[PDB]
């Protein structure tokens, strides 16, 4: 068995109209020491599904080869396959889960608590949850980690029922998105300033800005200063 | 594959025998000879080292005589090597019916299996199967002294004067005439070495082309002591009934 | 639970609760306890569940495949040795059971083993198992007597039921009754213990002499 | 010894060939299925003092709804048992339910395709495919009463009726025009005498022949010695006094 | 360690009518106090007139129903297209849940439908196996607070009629399929406001000869 | 896909023989002159060197190897055969002696353990049995000095004095004559050398006779210079000056 | 436990072994006998865990009475004891031992002499003039000791045992309701049916 | 692997290697069986020609398969030996399992199933024996009397005969018995048993070995001394009907 010495923390989600976005800050912990910074936790499996992946990073690095050989293996049998029978959010989650539970069930588990965004090119959205303990979910929102408790129930406003879906737009999408994570990183130290953010769009396929960084900066703290550090004998 | 760079002589014939068997008791009929004589008082045990020399050792005379216990023996006709694997294991299946029952196999158990695994040969595998021929020198309480022979076919016939290798024919017809139906050990020394000279030819019955092991019962030896005779008592019997000629 | 069997001049008399209970109240009055082996041979569900559940419907193949296989009907002795090299397998991993084969073959009359667990196999004449089990062999004892007539046989069966689910919280939703004739089992009813109960107070006089 | 993968240039392979010689010299079974049954006959034939002739027969039940005739070796046949009891034994246990008579041929039919030398695709354990051929006679209650011959070979087809063995090229011609679609259970087995008796060298006994019949109120019911003979008996007055 | 198995909530109710019967179940799927979803088919039909709901832990949910899945496609192909019975498929899932027992289930499956000589069936299964059938069958967390009216309404059981309540009583009626939904909307909406393993939404199958119908009736949002 | 080959592949023929077992002896005939004597004050074992080439060392090449160490082989036959041959005897007689009873196996008993190597190989199909003749030549402690014949089937039988190879029965005559027990190991090099000249014509040296010995002791045999606890190797092999210092004392 | 003795006299050898299961009050059996017969000289009784019982007690008579059959010949009691040793000793190591001690109680038709074998669970194998098992001996090798020294008959064993009995069931506090006696000797086995004062 | 083929088809639909298992018992001594409806006779030959076999270590013929069942045999006996021991495990096997004993017939489906099996499949060959299994069924008083070939195929026979001049031993006790009046007593059953084996063993009456089969485990076999004395008495029976 395994208890955690490596974390990653908080991959969040949501469903627009016409795409998905996702978020995550970038991210090897060892504790609370930020040992690897900029580690990749938004893996794109080709161009309309992005693998978030929350937990232990001597699981994450496990699962990070296995997504790579599965878009090797979906070059097999035939080239230019995209929708054909291949690379397609059902068809990676599928597999991660089937492994997921394997794993659980014979009890020396994968460590790891993950959510499958994406936008099929035969369908609409895409966006469901499975973790550690073998239970599985679909919703508007989701999010791993710290992002579950915190993230998710400002989330909740915007989407959280079919209805409520038609009527986020990309920019009201967006803008929940950059202020959830603002929030994560506020009220939570062990997620980088530094994030990847992805918005993958039925209109323009997959656009991925990497390497965003946190601002409209809080200096809120500021103004409670009874001081710290400021002596006078 | 296989089918065609292999052949099939595990199978049957068209009169009901097995190829290699068959063929097998002939590679006994010219291998140096083994005979067993029962008496009541003891067992008479005789072999005949066909060739010997000054250049090969005589002085080992277990050459063809194994104890496989010391309560039954046998004494071998046909090839050192075959006969190597049927004794080894023969022995371990002694030490596992001694685990077990806390007594001695009896003689027929083990024949019985030995002969299994002789079948076993020809009967699955498409081995080969070994091409000696036992006399078994044995005891029981239940049957009194045992003389049994078995062969690479697994059949198995209780005797009580029996001859296997060469000369087979020959030592049979004169020991048949001379049997005494009970008999004391030193009586069947005089009829086995009397039979024993007239079966090799010319003058050459010597202690040291002779192989002599006798089963008795004794009164300083134990209650079915196995001798196995090196040469210098050889020497001494054939004098006695002063047959070295 | 209190399960029991008794062999007597008409056959046995199989005698059984059915109570399944969410908290003390009594949910249903209706949970299996009889698993029907063969139709002739009854095996009682109690221990082990799903144990039970599993094995006794395939010791039913079994038989079936043996009425094939050497045409003969089975004793109820080969039923229960089969079962028992199975039981002692599985255990010290689990597996639990308690179950009494009871049938009535031509080719031994009235017959009945005790199977546990731990893999005893035991015959007898009378049972009771379970644990309430000494009490209710008190109230079947002290009128048993194998001659008598099959009316009579189960309304016993049923107190020493009854007896045993008012002192045990593990019995009394509702009684549920089978003879094991010679040509099969019959089904004798469920009997609302809340109708019983009154019945059977004033009329024994067992443990209610004097009423208490 | 012979090839195990080596076919005609047809394309039909030397060992299912050779599994087709063995059952054209067994006894001849016949099977008619009806609308209230299905019939299967055997001619167990042999009639000595020295014999125990009503102790053997060729009409063996597999289930409480199936059976089988067989024609051919019969050594083979008890392999095919085997299998078949297990298979079905296991199904019942499962779904509580009869299993298909044509899903039984097929289980059977996967285990006679090992023979020789081993596969990739397969173990192959065996030496010789068998050398029987089957008719498997039952009852579903989802296609009734239904009659089925399988051949070793691998090939299973359904039929009305069918007749299998040595004397089977006039056993079958018969079978046709006294074949209809409104017959009945106690006709046919009438009629199956009739057939017996006409290719018999020998006069009609039941230390010869068997009859078995299937009813949904029974299962699969060998008819037995006692009521066989009561048929013969009514048989041969009728025969004779038509001539 | 470690032990992945706990709870997730959510209740299920089956009852068995005259010619029909009714898998209902609550759309709200949890976690402790987090919702995990607010819709989510919490009966699902498995085809053949049988439809299923393995509540209590949905991790174990999930793979008794996938092994099951499969069960569904092999008997059509290898008996050529023959339709699953609901005992058939009762005798299945018992044969699944004893297989495994070294990891232990932590469900209460309920299955409902018709058998195949038309009368309404419903059968309860208790966690590591063994099934029984019976009338009616309250499942779930909230299976202790539906039952005891349930038992008086539908079953007539601990239900007397005012009189002496002893020798008078009140009889057993099979109820309608109108009867029954008014009785399953009463049940869930004061299950509701009592636990929070119930609300969002109520989706009721209810199984007939002229297939599964869907019905759904809304609950209680936070 | 893969083997199949179970079937095996020595099978008897009509008169009883062994084609296998016969075939391979015409082999072992061809083979290199090798002798055994027992001097009883000792045992010497001479085989032919042989060179492939002069630019060739004949240091690696194995015409004499030690199977345990007070016991030497040398053989006639096929050489690929010997090499693994010794191998198994090696492995066998280390692992399951040589801290069990706490010493090597007497030279019977390791005689017997060749010999099931051999008959395993001659029942057992897959492959072919060995190819081989050897003759063991020891001490061990519970015995003295030994000679012993292994043949390819493995059957065996006890030597006193025999040579193998071509040329064999005129060079047991030489050495049947020469020696009749009872004599210095010094003296058995000597009629060695003698007996081998008249069997080997062409060129004679003792460049291309290899020789060893079981029948001596240094402190360096028992592998310590220090206080005694056991008594150790016996074996020794001698270089070719050694050799030509014997071949030159009469 | 199960109390279970085993006195070896001059002409027989004794086996006492316990008569009802006792439920309460009352014993709701008392019909009990638990003995299998190995061959008609060689017989033992059995007291330990009811269920390691019953599979042992099968597997070791099917394993003798294939002997039996096979050579056409009666085995030794003698034959027996070594061969329950042994099977004992596999077990003992395995992770689900049998928890049961035997007594097998036989004449060696074969030396002509009475034999007595008390095998423990281990496998430690005593043959004895007389012995018992677990907490019994304490009060009744006190006895046996002083009341008895070796050369007495069959009479004056069933006397013996009989106060043996008396005193375990009252003075100890296990109960187990007395014993029914079972005498090995040349002739077979029968059982002893009085128990008055025999 | 020696999973391979062994037994190939005949192109006749028969097999190569049953047709000469079947060789081998020809050749072999002569085992008999004939019914009364009492008893169940086995008569097995023991010629002996030389006289130097000791005849008490000498192989017996009859086997226990069960108390109350025996199996005699004409054939190799090295291949008996390994069919031998199968059926009494079997006997064994019924008996701990079902808590019963055993029936007659399911020891044969055992015996047959073996032979059949061997023939079947690859890398073996079936046994170079035919058997005779007979005995009483539990709590039975009538015969029972089961052949078995090395083919693996098995059948009932009111009496069989079986090995070296089957022809001669069949044709004689066709003309001695009749199913509807077979003989009642112990005597004349073993006298006709004993004539037809004196026929084929030549001289014989210490060769001639009986063992006479009564319901449930009373089985006894005949001695010389009584064997001496149907022999005399059939050299008056037979210048009784000159």
């Amino acid at each position: 068995t395994q208890q955690p010495i490596v974390t990653g923390t908080s991959v969040i989600s949501m469903k627009y109209d016409n795409g998905v976005i996702i978020a995550a800050d970038n991210l090897g912990s060892y504790g609370s020491l930020l040992r690897f910074n900029g580690v990749e936790r938004l893996i794109p499996v080709g161009d309309n599904t992005v693998v978030g992946i929350s937990g232990d990073i001597s699981d994450m690095q496990h699962i990070e080869r296995l997504l790579k050989d599965l878009v090797t293996e979906n070059a097999y049998d035939n080239p230019l396959a995209d929708a054909e029978e291949a690379l397609e959010p059902s068809y990676i989650f599928e597999y991660l889960a089937t492994v997921m539970y394997q794993r659980r069930s014979k009890m020396n588990p994968l460590w790891n608590a993950i959510i499958v965004a994406g936008v099929q090119s035969n369908g609409d959205q895409f966006l469901r949850y499975v973790n550690l303990l073998g239970v599985t979910y679909s919703s508007p929102t989701l999010a791993t980690g710290f992002g579950a408790h915190m993230a998710n129930p400002l989330l909740r406003k915007v989407v959280d029922r079919e209805s409520d879906i038609p009527k986020t737009t990309v920019q009201v999408a967006e803008e929940a998105i950059v202020n959830a994570m603002r929030v994560l990183y506020y009220r939570d130290a062990r997620s980088s300033r530094n994030f990847s953010l992805a918005i993958i769009d039925k209109n323009t396929g997959l656009t991925f800005k990497k390497n965003l960084q946190v601002e409209n900066m809080k200096w809120d703290f500021a103004k409670d200063i009874k001081g710290y550090g400021t002596q006078k004998i | 594959g296989s089918r065609r760079y292999d052949s099939r002589t595990t199978i049957f014939s068209p009169e009901g025998r097995l190829y290699q068997v068959e063929y097998a008791l002939e590679s006994i009929s010219h291998a140096g000879t083994a005979i067993g004589i029962m008496a009541s008082d003891g067992i008479v045990l005789a072999a005949e080292r066909k060739v010997t020399s000054t250049l090969l050792e005589q002085d080992t005379s277990t050459e063809k005589l194994y104890k496989l216990n010391d309560k039954i023996a046998v004494a071998v006709a046909g090839l050192t090597a075959d006969a190597e694997i049927l004794i080894n294991t023969a022995r371990i299946h002694a030490q596992n019916y001694l685990k077990t029952y806390n007594e001695d196999i009896p003689v027929e158990i083990l024949v019985r299996r030995l002969s299994d695994i002789k079948q076993g040969y020809t009967q699955h595998g498409g081995l080969r199967p070994f091409g000696v021929s036992f006399i078994y020198a044995g005891y029981d309480d239940r049957y009194g002294y045992q003389l049994y022979t078995s062969n690479p076919s697994g059949n198995y016939t209780g005797w009580k004067a029996i001859s296997v290798g060469a000369n087979t024919s020959a030592a049979q017809t004169l020991l048949q005439m001379d049997y005494k139906d009970d008999m004391k050990v030193d009586d069947a020394i005089e009829l086995a070495l009397k039979t024993l000279s007239k079966t090799t030819d010319s003058s050459a019955l010597t202690y040291d082309r002779l192989e002599f092991a006798t089963i008795r019962k004794g009164a300083n030896d134990g209650e079915v002591y196995q001798k196995i005779f090196k040469p210098q008592e050889i020497k001494d019997i054939l004098v006695k009934t002063g047959i070295t000629k | 639970t209190t399960t029991l069997a008794f062999r007597f001049q008409g056959g046995i008399i199989v005698a059984v609760d059915s109570r399944a209970t969410a908290g003390n109240w009594v949910a249903s009055q209706t949970v299996k306890r009889v698993i029907e082996i063969n139709p002739f041979l009854l095996g009682t569900m109690a221990g082990g569940a799903a144990d039970c559940q599993f094995w006794e419907t395939w010791l039913g193949s079994q038989c079936r495949l043996h009425e094939l296989r050497e045409k003969e009907r089975i004793s109820v002795a080969a039923a229960s040795k089969i079962l028992s090299n199975l039981v002692y397998q599985y255990k010290g991993a689990g597996l639990s059971m308690g179950t009494m084969i009871c049938g009535y073959t031509r080719k031994e009359g009235p017959t009945i083993y005790y199977v546990d667990s731990d893999g005893t196999r035991l015959k007898g004449d009378i049972f009771c198992v379970g644990s309430g089990q000494t009490f209710a062999y008190g109230v079947l004892d002290s009128n048993y007597k194998w001659d008598l007539s099959v009316e009579d046989a189960l309304y016993l069966g049923k107190r020493s039921i009854l007896a045993a689910a008012h002192r045990d919280a593990y019995s009394g939703g509702s009684v549920n009754l089978y003879h094991v004739t010679e040509d099969g089992w019959i089904y004798h009813g469920n009997h609302d213990v809340g109708e019983l109960f009154w019945k059977v107070k004033e009329e024994e006089g067992s443990f209610n002499n004097v009423i208490g | 010894d012979r090839g195990v993968s080596t076919f005609s240039p047809e394309g039909r392979l030397f060992q299912v060939e050779y599994s087709l010689e063995a059952i054209k010299l067994g006894s001849t079974a016949i099977g008619i299925a009806t609308k209230e049954g299905v019939v299967l006959g055997v001619e167990k034939r042999a009639t000595s003092p020295l014999l125990e002739s009503d102790s053997i027969e060729k009409i063996v039940e597999i289930d409480r709804h199936i059976g089988c005739a067989m024609s051919g070796l019969t050594a083979d046949a008890r392999s095919m048992i085997e299998h078949a009891r297990t298979a079905a034994v296991t199904h019942n246990l499962y779904y509580d339910e009869d299993i298909n008579v044509e899903s039984l041929t097929q289980s059977v039919c996967d285990l006679a395709l090992r023979f020789g030398e081993g596969a990739s695709g397969e173990e192959r354990l065996m030496s010789r495919p068998f050398g029987v051929a089957l008719l498997i006679a039952g009852h579903d209650a989802d296609d009734g009463y239904q009659l089925f011959h399988a051949e070793p070979s691998g090939t299973f087809y359904r039929y009305n009726a069918k007749a299998i063995g040595s004397g089977s090229e006039g056993a079958q011609a018969e079978l046709l025009n006294e074949w209809h679609s409104s017959l009945t259970l106690k006709e046919a087995e009438l009629l199956v005498l009739k057939i017996l008796k006409q290719v018999m060298e020998e006069k009609l006994d039941e230390n010869n022949a068997q009859l078995s019949c299937i009813t949904k109120q029974d299962g699969f019911k060998i008819y037995d010695n006692e009521k066989t003979a009561e048929l013969i008996k009514e048989l041969k007055e009728k025969e004779a006094a038509e001539s | 360690q470690f032990n992945p198995y706990g709870d997730n909530g959510g209740t299920i109710l089956g009852i068995a009518g005259e010619d029909f019967a009714v898998l209902a179940g609550d759309t709200r799927n949890i976690t402790d106090y987090s919702i995990n979803s607010r819709y989510e088919p919490k009966v699902f039909d498995c085809g053949d007139n049988i439809v299923m709901s393995a509540n209590g832990f949905a991790a174990d949910g999930d793979a008794l129903v996938k092994r099951f899945k499969n069960s569904v496609k092999w008997y059509h192909f290898d008996h050529n297209d023959k339709k699953l019975s609901i005992n058939s498929a009762a005798r299945n899932i018992q044969h699944l849940l004893y297989g495994k027992r070294f990891f232990p289930y932590y469900v209460h499956t309920i299955i409902a439908g018709l058998d195949e000589d038309g009368k309404g069936a419903v059968y309860s299964f208790d966690p590591v196996g063994s099934y029984e059938r019976e009338q009616c069958r309250a499942g779930g967390a909230a299976a202790s607070l539906i039952m005891p009216f349930l038992d008086n309404q539908v079953n007539f059981k601990n239900q007397y009629e005012p009189g002496t309540n002893g020798k008078v009583k009140k009889p057993l009626k099979y109820l309608s399929v109108e009867e029954v939904i008014k009785l399953v909307r009463d049940s869930f909406t004061s299950a509701t406001e009592r636990h929070i393993q119930v609300g969002d939404g109520l989706e009721i199958l209810i199984v007939t000869k002229d297939g599964v119908r869907k019905e759904f009736y809304e609950l209680k949002r936070d | 896909m893969t083997d199949r080959y179970s079937f095996s592949l020595t099978t008897f023929s009509p008169s009883g023989k062994l084609g296998q077992i016969d075939y391979a002896l015409t082999a072992v005939k061809q083979g290199v002159t090798s002798l055994g004597i027992k001097a009883t004050n000792g045992v010497v074992i001479a085989t032919e060197k042989k060179s492939s080439s002069p630019l060739a060392m004949s240091e690696t090449l194995s015409k004499v190897s030690l199977l345990t160490p007070d016991i030497g082989a040398v053989y006639s036959g096929m050489g690929p055969d010997y090499r693994v041959l010794v191998d198994k005897s090696r492995k066998v007689a280390h692992t399951s002696y040589k801290r069990i009873y706490g010493e090597y196996p007497p030279t019977k008993l390791l005689v017997s353990e060749v010999a099931k190597i051999m008959q395993e190989a001659t029942q057992s199909g897959g492959v072919r049995p060995f190819g081989v003749s050897l003759l063991i030549a020891g001490h061990d402690e519970f015995n003295g000095f030994s000679l012993y014949q292994v043949d390819p089937s493995g059957s065996y039988f006890p030597w006193k004095a025999t040579a193998i190879g071509k040329g064999s029965v005129a060079a047991k005559t030489f050495l049947e004559k020469r020696w009749n027990d009872e004599l210095e190991l010094e003296d058995a090099i000597h009629i060695a050398l003698l007996t081998l000249k008249e069997s080997v014509e062409g060129e004679f040296n003792g460049d291309t006779i290899e020789l060893a010995i079981i029948g001596d002791e240094n402190p360096d045999l028992l592998g310590y210079t220090g206080i005694p606890t056991d008594k150790g190797p016996r074996f020794r092999k001698l270089t070719s000056q050694e050799i030509n210092d014997r071949l030159e004392a009469l | 436990m199960d109390i279970i003795l085993g006195i070896r006299v001059q002409d027989s050898v004794i086996l006492a072994s316990s008569k009802a299961v006792t439920r309460g009050i009352s014993v709701l059996k008392d019909s009990d006998d638990k003995t299998r017969q190995l061959s008609p000289h060689t017989l033992m009784s059995f007291a330990g865990e009811a269920g390691d019982t019953v599979q042992f007690a099968e597997y070791i008579q099917a394993n003798i009475q294939l002997y039996s059959i096979r050579e056409d010949y009666e085995l030794s009691p003698q034959a027996v004891s070594s061969f329950v040793r042994q099977e004992l000793a596999k077990s003992i190591r395995s992770r689900r031992p049998y928890q049961v001690n035997v007594l097998i109680g036989g004449y060696d038709k074969k030396k002509n002499k009475p034999e007595l074998y008390q095998i423990d669970y281990l496998g430690t194998k005593v043959e004895l003039p007389y012995g018992a098992h677990g907490y019994s001996g304490f009060y009744t090798f006190s006895l046996l000791d002083h009341h008895y020294r070796p050369d007495m008959t069959t009479e004056e064993g069933l006397d013996l045992l009989k106060l043996c009995v008396q005193e375990l069931e009252k003075r100890m506090p296990m109960d187990f309701k007395g014993v029914i006696v079972k005498i090995v000797d040349k002739d077979g086995i029968r059982q002893v049916d009085d128990f008055q004062a025999q | 692997g020696y999973d391979r083929a062994l037994s190939i088809f005949s192109p006749d639909g028969h097999i190569f290697q049953v047709e000469y298992a079947l060789e081998a018992v020809k050749r072999g001594t002569c085992a008999v069986g004939v019914k009364g409806k009492n008893c169940v006779v086995l008569g097995c030959e023991r010629r002996s020609t030389l006289k130097l076999q000791d005849t008490r270590i000498t192989p017996s013929k009859v086997s226990k398969i069960d108390s109350h069942v025996v199996l005699s045999f004409s054939g190799l006996n090295a291949d008996s030996r390994i069919l031998i021991e199968k059926a009494r495990v079997e006997a064994q096997s019924h008996r701990l399992t079902l808590e019963d004993p055993v029936t007659v017939e399911y020891l044969t489906r055992y015996v047959a199933g073996v032979q059949q099996r061997y023939t079947q499949s690859g890398g073996v060959r079936p046994f170079g024996v035919s058997t005779l299994i007979a005995g009483f069924d539990p709590r039975d008083d009538e015969p029972k009397l089961y052949q078995t070939e090395p083919s693996g195929i098995y059948s009932s026979w009111s009496a069989q005969t079986i090995g070296r001049n089957s022809k001669t031993v069949r044709e004689f006790l066709e003309k001695n018995y009749d199913r509807k009046e077979p003989p009642a007593t112990v005597e004349e059953c073993v006298k006709l048993t004993v004539r037809s084996l004196l026929e084929v063993v030549q001289t014989g009456a210490k060769n001639i070995e009986i063992t006479v089969v009564k319901p449930d485990s009373d089985i006894v076999a005949l001695s010389s001394e009584e064997i001496n004395q149907y022999v005399t008495q059939i050299e008056q029976e037979k210048q009784e009907q000159q």
